């Protein structure tokens, strides 16, 4: 669904790349803004 | 009125001159006495 | 068909690479009075949007 959002501004730079595949998977991510 | 050489294929070397004007070419190909499309007069 | 005369076409196109010389060489357009690029074309410079 789209319950996350309801409005839409002038979003530039739309992006669609990634083809996806105990606890097992870790899913370690690092977000850096420099 | 006074004239300006506002079009050249290359840049001017120091203490140089450019007195001969033969229809500056923007890159079409034919500019033999014609200002068609790309070619413009170098002098404005 | 149309883009209106009272309104203006200000489509935000960005994040892409295209050859301005491709449209420069084409003679379909009527006239060129470009203000940005001096010599021939914008393909030698990069901008924002």
């Amino acid at each position: 669904e789209f319950r996350v959002y309801s409005s839409a501004n002038n979003c530039t730079f739309e992006y669609v790349s990634q083809p996806f595949l105990n606890f097992k998977n870790l899913r370690e991510f690092v977000f850096k803004n420099i | 009125n006074y004239l300006y050489r506002l079009f050249r294929k290359s840049n001017l070397k120091p203490f140089e001159r450019d007195i001969s004007t033969e229809i500056y070419q923007a890159g079409s190909t034919p500019c033999n006495g014609v200002e068609g499309f790309n070619c413009y007069f170098p002098l404005q | 068909r149309f883009a209106s005369v009272y309104a203006w076409n200000r489509k935000r196109i960005s994040n892409c690479v295209a050859d301005y010389s491709v449209l420069y060489n084409s003679a379909s357009f009527s006239t060129f009075k470009c203000y940005g690029v001096s010599p021939t074309k914008l393909n030698d410079l990069c901008f924002t949007n």
